[PDB]
Order: structure tokens, then sequence, then C-alpha cells
């Protein structure tokens, strides 16, 4: 009687910002208090994050748009991401303080500016630029965490989680669970009774390889691991369905990036979203062995999930 | 290099060695096992089995392989065989005129098992990247994680996945599941599980 829908998909594919969505959606939303828990992870992205970006900068050799922000660059690498608190992602609002001044002027140099533009080389969030594009708002001294801010806030997740709600007399339990390759091995136990699979993909990921082996296209890591869950024949009875989630990420990046350039077998305009669009969906149909449901998410627009989740509902609801 | 912005991920040997060679694979069966799971699940059976029963074929007296031989036929070679294999046109002409002229087939049989073993290769090696991919679980792998270097342990251990196969074997029709239990238990049995 239970519908109950897995989230899978690879790390980082927006798995447990979906799920948010339904918290915010169909069940009891956030409310001040749940909100002011995130602060702490926030605080922390936004520090990581830009220790990430000055490593970055001086390691690719990207000249410093002012060499005096090397007093900041310093004062940053120098903050300890191993300690204890920093270790569990978490950074107090204090200390947060005593970073702003240094993480604001670093953000307005343009060789950390460059160094972002260059992410792909690396590994770092779109959100870590969300959350430096609204330090004003971070650095008042009562900041609490708006919804936005909640669904961009980054925890990569370990272990089973899930989420019940319920939609006019029907109840929905979601699973979520962690989609870096470690965390893999979990999924083997959340396949009992499972009514549907929503399988997560970045559609902004082809110009990028895995965090777990700087090597390993990730539009490439997605593919394969599509292939293994939809070829296998033990969830013939499970309907799967794709997300080629950032959708929003995607128009921006066709616009400064070809996939062309990591996938030859592509044939049309690299600027366009609809033929990069219609070039992923072809990719992931083509590695099912013999009724390929999608759609273009952006997971972290709470109106375009509202009406995504209402089609897929009535999918799941008829099959 | 550049550092990461989440260092607390942790990415969790014998194994691999085991799992790229059908010659040491057969030797485990524990190893084998998952490996038929994966199979079963993901690939045409046709080929891993096909060569199992073939294996026994040929460690078999030529006085008591009469009707193996035979089954091996309408199995995986027969025109219309439910678990049809594909091999060289030459090949199977030559076995089929072997078989009924009662002569000896194991000479172009094992020809014909290094045919498919192009087809196996192909499939051990997709199943590896699936471990890569940090999906062995989804096949059983947990149930070698405790395994230590002894032979009656495994094929103990052989005998209890053997066991829970019927889950995958149910998703298919009579008209080939029938034939890939007979071709599993063949292989099992005289393996010693
Ligand atoms: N711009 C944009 N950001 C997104 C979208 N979906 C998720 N994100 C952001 O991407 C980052 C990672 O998403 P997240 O939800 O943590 O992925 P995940 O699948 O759960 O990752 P994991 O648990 O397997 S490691 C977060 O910062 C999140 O807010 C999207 O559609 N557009
Ligand atoms: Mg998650």
């Amino acid at each position: 009687r239970l519908v109950k829908i897995l989230l899978l998909g690879a790390g980082e594919s927006g798995k447990s910002t979906f799920l948010k969505q339904m918290r915010i959606i169909h069940g009891q939303d956030f409310d001040q208090r749940a909100r002011e828990e995130f602060r702490p992870t926030i605080y922390s992205n936004v520090i990581k994050g830009m220790r990430v970006l000055v490593d970055a900068r001086e390691k690719l050799h990207i000249p410093w748009g002012d060499n005096k922000n090397q007093l900041h660059g310093d004062k940053l690498m120098a903050f300890d991401t191993r300690a204890p608190m920093a270790a569990q992602g978490m950074v107090e609002t204090r200390v947060f303080l005593q970073y702003l001044p240094a993480i604001r002027a670093l953000w307005e140099d343009s060789g950390i500016q460059n160094a972002y533009d260059r992410r792909r080389e690396f590994q770092l969030g779109e959100s870590v630029k969300y959350f430096l594009d609204n330090l004003d708002k971070l650095g008042v001294p009562d900041y609490i965490p708006s919804q936005q801010d909640i669904l961009l806030a980054r925890r990569p997740t370990k272990g089973i989680h899930e989420y019940d709600f319920e939609i006019k007399n029907v109840p929905f339990k979601m699973v979520d669970v962690g989609g870096q390759r470690s965390e893999r091995k979990r999924w083997f136990e959340c396949f009992d009774s499972v009514t549907s699979i929503l399988f997560l993909v970045s559609s902004s990921e082809f110009d990028q390889v895995l965090m777990e082996d700087r090597q390993t296209n990730r539009l490439t890591e997605s593919l394969n691991i599509f292939e293994t869950i939809v070829n296998n024949r033990v969830f013939s009875n499970v309907s799967i369905i794709l997300f080629l989630n950032k959708t929003d990420l995607l128009e921006e990046k066709v616009q400064v990036v070809s996939i062309k350039d990591y996938f030859l077998e592509f044939e049309g305009d690299p600027h366009c979203l609809r033929d990069v669009q219609k070039f992923l969906v072809e990719c992931f149909r083509g590695k099912r062995r013999d009724p390929l449901y999608h759609h273009f998410t952006t997971a972290i627009n709470t109106e375009n999930i509202r009406l995504v989740f209402r089609d897929v509902k009535d999918t799941i609801l008829h099959d | 290099l550049i550092i990461g912005p989440e260092e607390d991920y942790d990415p969790g040997n014998e194994s691999d060695i085991i799992f790229q060679d059908l010659e040491k694979l057969k030797s485990h069966p524990a190893y084998l096992v998952v490996f038929l799971r994966y199979i079963l699940s993901q690939a045409d059976p046709g080929p891993l089995l096909f060569y199992l029963c073939s294996e026994v074929y040929q460690q078999t007296n030529p006085k008591d392989s009469r009707s193996l031989g035979k089954d091996i036929w309408n199995i995986f070679l027969e025109k219309n065989a439910p678990l049809r294999v594909k091999i060289p046109e030459m090949l199977q002409a030559e076995i089929d005129l072997r078989l009924r002229n009662n002569e000896d087939p194991r000479n172009v049989l094992c020809e014909a098992q290094e045919a498919v073993m192009l087809e196996i290769q192909e499939q051990i090696n997709d199943y590896r990247s699936k471990r890569t991919l940090g999906l062995g679980s989804l096949y059983g792998e947990n149930d070698l994680l405790g395994l230590d270097g002894d032979p009656l342990r495994e094929r103990q251990m052989a005998e209890k996945q053997l066991a829970a196969l019927g889950d995958i074997l149910s998703k298919y029709e009579e008209d080939r599941s029938a034939p890939m239990d007979f071709a599993v238990n063949t292989f099992m049995s005289h393996a010693g599980i």
C-alpha cells in the first residue's frame, strides 16, 4: 500500500536536495529552528570552499588580482580543516566572523575568480559561489538560513535515510543514500518493496571528473551506474525515472564549454541547451539492453520540483 | 594537486585477481556464484553455462559422457536451443557430425569453449567494472567478506548462496530456468558443492 521511492545517482547529483523539497512541498517544511541547524554547515561550506580556491590559485599558477591578498590567502590556508568541528563540516559563528573580512577580499580578487572559472581542473561545488555572493547576509549577527540557503547547503550523505509523507491519503516513503563510490555498498539493502527508483544525474557534469579518482568522467560514471541498475532483472517490476538535474547549471555551462570536447559523438550546436539535453537523453536510453521516463529538473527550485513530482506521482500510480 | 572540499571521504586485492581469471574463479566456488549471480541478473547466461557444462564433459569418461554431450547439444547448440550460444559455423557443424556418428567430440568441443571464452572474458571485465563502481554487494559479495584461505569453508559458503539463487532464476520462464538450473547443478555437483 505504501509507495516506496528510492533515490539513486552518483555523488552530488542532487538526491538529498530533492529529499528536502519533499519536506517543503508535502511535509512540515523547515521552521526557523530547523533552518538554524544548517548555519554551521553553510559557514563550513564557505570557509573550506574558499580554501580550495586559494590552493587552486597557487597550484594552477594563476596571478593574484592584487598580491596584497596573499595575507588573506595565508590566513585561510592556516584554518585547520582537520580539527574536530571542522572535520564534522561545521563552523561556529564567532569563528566564521573572524574569517569574513579575509574571505570577502579574496572573493573580489580576479585571480580567485579565475580559479573558480577553472574549477573543472579540481573539485568544488557551485553552491560555494552562491554563498560567496551572499556574504552580506551570512555576515549579519542574527543570520537565519532561508529555505533557499538550506537547499543549497552541501553535505555528502553517509548511510541510509528515509522520509515519510502523505499526498491525498496516499502514504509515501522516500529513501536517500550516498552516491559517492564507497557509499554505494549500502544500496543493496534498500530495494525491499521498492515501487520506483528516481535516478538523478547532474546534467552539467559532462566536463568534470570524479571526486573519488580525479580521472573518470562524471557523465561516464553516471551512465555506467544507470546501466547496471536499469539492466538488472531483479528490478524488472520497478519503474525507473530519469532526472536530468541541474538544468539551470547546464543552461549556463553550454555557453562557455562545449560537450563536443568531452564526447565526440555529439553532433549539434554545443551552445544550444536543447541539443545537449537531447544528446544526454539518447546516451542514457542507449544503456538499456531492450519506456524511458525522464524529466529535466532543477532540484533547488521548489516550483520546478512541485510540478515534476506531480507528473512522477501520476506515472508511478499508473504503472 | 589541489585540496578537496570534503577530505573526510573514506574510499574504504586478492579478490580482484580471482575475479579476472575464469581459471582460478572456477576453483573458488563462492566467487563463481557471485559472478553467476551477476551473469543471471545482468547478461546472457548462455556463454558461461555452456562453458561450465562443457568443462564437465571434457573431464568425464568417454564411457559415461554420452548423455551429457547430448544435453549440451540440445540445450546450447541445437537450432531451437533454449540457451543457444553463438559459435563458429564450422565448429557447430563438426560437433553435430561427430555426435551423430558417435565419434570423439572433445577436441572440437574444446574449440567451441575457446570461442565462447571471448564473450565470457567480456562479461568478466564488465563485472570488474561494476566492482570498481563499488556495486559488488548488489551481487552478493558480502558473503566473501569473511572467507579464509580454506577450500572446505568455501564450498560450504557455495551451497548457501547457491540456494539463494532461486530469486533470480524465478525471474525466468520455465523454458529457460529449467535448463539453466540443470546447467548450474551439473557444474556445482562436479565441483563438489
Ligand atoms: N544550481 C543547482 N544546484 C543543485 C541542484 N541540485 C542540487 N544542487 C546543489 O548540488 C550540491 C550537491 O547536491 P546534493 O543534494 O548534496 O547531492 P547528493 O546526490 O545527495 O550527493 P551525495 O549525497 O550522494 S554525495 C548541493 O550544493 C545542492 O544544493 C540543481 O538542480 N541546481
Ligand atoms: Mg545526499
